């Protein structure tokens, strides 16, 4: 019944630049332990009673705090370091904070959308999924609507992101529209359109059901 | 071989800071230029942990006065270090009669002499100076009080009816000298937090030195 | 003669009277290494 | 090196029993405390149980004291873990850690899910599209049980340009797309194939990627 909140959830670093993330208690904390978790991989540690390092951590690292507000200082950031990272409290009950998806800021890129037909497999068994994939685009944030034949619609709709690139680090995304049989030869034209923050108008892809 | 360093004068020796005194012109601080510093040993930081080691001690001190402007400059101003002895009144003004009496010691010296010094005795009318007291002088706020323990007051001031034309800082050192002490107690491990009683932080109370991780791993 | 810490390990407040004494168990086997510190008097650790 | 590698779990129903283990390596076990911790779907770090360096004193949180039971053998150098009457929220990735408090050393985990359904093999259905020199080709493998699932696409040689996006879990079944990138000199001048393969139920399907 000690709880801790890290903020923020989610941030990005240029890199180069400092990085400051906090962890908060309910009440009074005699020190504070942080960890590390990569994709796949299970959590690593970190900094222990607040201001030591692990043996493998850099120097670039650092621990601070005090009673009830403790945090975790980078300077500077480096591609290497973006994991989840997470406090732990001694005191009571032993518990873990919810962590900081730390990532790595690049120049924003507009995705490469694609658009796809259902199978002429799935139809045969009474089901059609049209699927919308945009690759490789930066920052995350996103909103992507399909508008069957001038409509827009949401029911239905499955939104998958990837983790961060480890080569040009911008993420992708993938749209699923799973509709009925019937319900899919009852329209004409699918299209998904991408707005983001790159561009200015959204980034359309349309076929229309009638031609294959 | 020797050993002369690990003796209780070699430990206490050396002159430390434990004063200093600010005489602006412009200001909320000294507004009279005139200050009263009531004796205390603890004004070198390092000194309490290191005195506290032991339960009783005796000696006598040597101050050694050091005044200048802010910058560490030199002037022809003339100064009074008066020193009132325990039970003797402290002027409350820049004209306070106590200034003047005899029984008060006083030493001038110029701002350009070299520092002032005096030798100061053992006080106390106990036969000791005891940092610990436990008990009361005939839930309390006078627990752990032994005034006894007093060496007295020092008051400076610009020589002169009118205040001075310059701005100073006086520091006063205090080598501790004859020392003689009793009753050997543990090392204060916990932070101090104020200047009368031994209280500590009991949310912040730390395990006296570097903690590891297991007790097999170096 | 005055108590070495050896087993300065734990920092919980509560548990600081356990840096004063460690243990030894049934469930020790022979052989195993029960506890090791080095002989630095003015150095951090156990010593100080 | 310090290895700790943990055993058992699977698909369990609700109110079964399940038993894990943890087994160590390259540090003197005995002389340590050892704990459990879970992961709930890659968020939430939950603490569940603490043994002492001997057999001595056990420690649990709110949550599980009653049903968990942490247990040691200090001759082969191995946790226990046995949980009876296992509920709904029991489903999660178990970690041993070694206690020094901190823990150092994490192990890869297992992986349990608490569930009532079926194991489902997946459904695998083309993605080709119904006009520039890159091709993005993908596979959407539909409501399958549980998880993971893995598509390879040709046999690895397409590593380089696959987007794999996680399994989205809705009708208690899971549903995810992988896509891959090829250039237009490839395809479909040569065989394209992604590769499905799902061990709970030890089902493989293959794919051609045929030119709609």
């Amino acid at each position: 019944d000690i709880v801790l909140t890290q903020s923020p959830a989610i941030m990005s670093a240029s890199p180069g630049e400092k990085v400051t993330m906090t962890c908060s208690a309910s009440s009074s904390v005699s020190y504070i332990h942080w960890y590390q978790q990569k994709s796949g991989t299970s959590p690593k540690r970190w900094i222990y009673d607040t201001s030591r390092l692990a043996f493998g951590v850099p120097g670039r690292f650092s621990g601070s705090g005090s009673g009830t507000s403790y945090s975790l200082t980078i300077s500077s950031m480096e591609a290497e370091d973006a994991a989840t990272y997470y406090c732990q409290q001694w005191s009571s009950n032993y518990t873990f904070g919810g962590g900081t998806n730390l990532e790595i800021k690049r120049a924003d890129a507009a995705p490469t959308v694609s658009i796809f037909p259902p199978s002429s497999e799935q139809l045969t068994s009474g089901g059609a999924s049209v699927v919308c994939f945009l690759n490789n685009f930066y920052p995350k944030d996103i909103n992507v609507k399909w508008k069957i034949d001038g409509s827009e619609r949401q029911n239905g709709v499955l939104n998958s992101w990837t983790d961060q690139d480890s080569k040009d680090s911008t993420y992708s995304m993938s749209s699923t529209l799973t509709l009925t049989k019937d319900e899919y030869e009852r329209h004409n034209s699918y299209t998904c359109e991408a707005t983001h923050k790159t561009s200015t108008s959204p980034i359309v892809k349309s076929f229309n059901r009638n031609e294959c | 071989h020797s050993t002369a360093e690990t003796t209780l004068d070699s430990f206490f020796s050396r002159a430390g800071l434990v004063g200093e005194i600010d005489l602006p012109l412009k200001g909320t601080t000294n507004p009279n230029g005139y200050a009263n510093w009531d004796i205390d040993i603890t004004g070198y930081a390092q000194m309490r942990r290191k005195v506290e080691l032991f339960t009783y001690m005796r000696f006598d001190a040597e101050f050694t006065f050091v005044a200048c402007t802010p910058t560490g400059e030199v002037v022809p101003q003339l100064l009074q270090y008066m020193f009132v002895p325990p039970g003797a009144p402290k002027p409350d003004s820049r004209e306070s009669l106590a200034w003047q009496t005899a029984t008060n010691p006083s030493v001038f010296v110029k701002l350009s002499d070299p520092p002032a010094q005096v030798s100061v005795p053992f006080m106390s009318p106990a036969s000791a100076y005891q940092w610990f007291y436990d008990g009361y002088p005939t839930k309390d706020l006078e627990y752990g009080a032994m005034p006894n323990n007093m060496m007295g007051t020092f008051s400076v001031r610009t020589v002169g009816t009118s205040k001075s034309k310059y701005p100073l800082v006086v520091r006063i050192y205090m080598r501790m000298k004859h020392v003689r002490a009793w009753i050997p107690r543990p090392m204060r491990n916990q932070n101090y937090l104020f200047k009368a009683n031994p209280n500590y932080a009991g949310n912040s109370i730390k395990p006296t030195g570097a903690s590891r991780t297991a007790i097999t791993t170096l | 003669e005055t108590i070495l810490e050896v087993n300065n390990v734990p920092t919980n407040a509560t548990s600081l009277m356990e840096r004063l004494r460690f243990p030894v168990s049934a469930q020790a086997g022979k052989g195993e290494l029960c506890a090791v510190f080095r002989a630095d008097p003015g150095r951090n650790g156990p010593w100080q | 090196e310090v290895k700790l590698v943990e055993s058992g779990g699977g698909s369990v129903k609700p109110g079964g029993s399940l038993k894990l283990s943890c087994a160590a390596s390259g540090f003197s076990f005995s002389t340590y405390g050892m704990s459990w911790v879970r992961q709930t779907p890659e968020k939430r770090l939950e603490w569940v149980a603490t043994i002492s360096g001997g057999g001595g004193y056990t420690y649990y949180p709110d949550s599980v004291k009653g049903r968990f039971t942490i247990s040691r053998d200090n001759a082969r150098n191995i946790l226990y873990l046995q949980m009876s009457s296992l509920r709904s929220g029991d489903t999660a990735m178990y970690y041993c850690a070694r206690r020094v408090y901190y823990f150092d050393y994490w192990g890869q985990g297992t992986t349990l899910t608490v569930s009532s359904p079926k194991t489902t093999p997946p459904s695998v259905y083309p993605l080709a599209p119904a006009t520039n020199s890159m091709v993005t080709l993908g596979c959407l493998v539909k409501g399958y049980f549980p998880e993971p699932v893995t598509v390879t696409w040709n046999s690895g040689s397409l590593s380089s340009g696959v987007h794999t996006f996680p399994a989205v879990l809705q009708s208690d079944l899971y549903t995810l797309s992988s896509s891959v990138t090829v250039p237009s000199s490839t395809w479909p001048s040569e065989t394209v194939t992604c590769n499905v393969a799902h061990p709970a139920s030890s089902t493989k399907v293959d794919k051609k990627i045929v030119p709609r």
